[PDB]
RNA sequence: UUUUUAUUAAAAAAUGGUAUGUUUUUUUU
């Protein structure tokens, strides 16, 4: 951009493109289920 | 919930869902010989219209022949007689017909 | 459900067999099997 | 004909378990 509005401390999320993309492989089961937990609940806050 | 596998929801049955593949699954001449007769007819019809092109081509040979007896229009070598060596035709070709069923 | 994506509840539980009647729309009898409808073909072209 | 991937939960209060109700004044003339 090199030009913004200066966002709050906490709006940046700073890891959302961690889980909003696949999840990497060879990871344990509770690694992908969380993974999963967190993209369910941001597809809930994007659908209301 | 995916390919026609699974529960709608895992609340209300004691389980957590989580299908598994099977990893068991046992994944296994021409009797009427009439027809060729008349294509060698129609065949031996379309060469006497080939010859009648000839013919026509030969009037055309006859009408400058004329034309430059003239200087010493469009004109007919033979009106009928072309027919009867056309006889002679099928007399020859009825002669080759005869001789090839001999053969066979 | 996505195999990596959220599961969420129904949203429709009226699937009952009120109608009682498969339709003799979608028997097998009159249908040609090619290849399996896969859920990625009725999330990409959802009303087809 | 070669390969797969899918993982619900989850603790606190009152019912529920040492009821309850009572209980000390400065004038007469």
């Amino acid at each position: 951009k090199r030009s913004g509005a200066t966002k709050r401390a906490q709006d940046v999320p700073l890891i959302k493109h961690w889980y909003l993309e696949h999840c990497p492989p060879n990871q344990p089961v509770k690694v992908r289920v969380s993974y999963q937990k967190l993209l369910k609940s941001h597809v809930m806050n994007k659908l209301h | 919930s995916y390919n026609g596998i699974g529960l709608p929801t895992p609340r209300g049955s004691g389980t957590n869902g989580y299908v598994m593949r099977n990893l068991s699954h046992v994944k296994k001449v021409q009797d009427p010989s009439i027809s060729e007769h008349e294509c060698r007819r129609q065949i031996e019809s379309k060469l006497l219209l080939y010859r009648e092109q000839l013919l026509e081509e030969v009037s055309s040979q006859h009408s400058t022949d004329a034309a430059a007896s003239d200087s010493n229009s469009k004109t007919k070598s033979l009106d009928e007689a072309d027919v009867e060596i056309l006889v002679q035709k099928y007399r020859e070709q009825l002669l080759k017909e005869l001789q090839l069923q001999k053969s066979t | 459900a996505i195999p990596g994506g959220p599961k969420f509840e129904p949203l429709y539980k009226d699937e009952a067999p009120e109608m009682e009647d498969w339709n003799e729309f979608n028997d097998i009898y009159k249908l040609i099997i090619r290849h399996p409808i896969k859920t990625e073909y009725r999330i990409a072209f959802p009303y087809l």
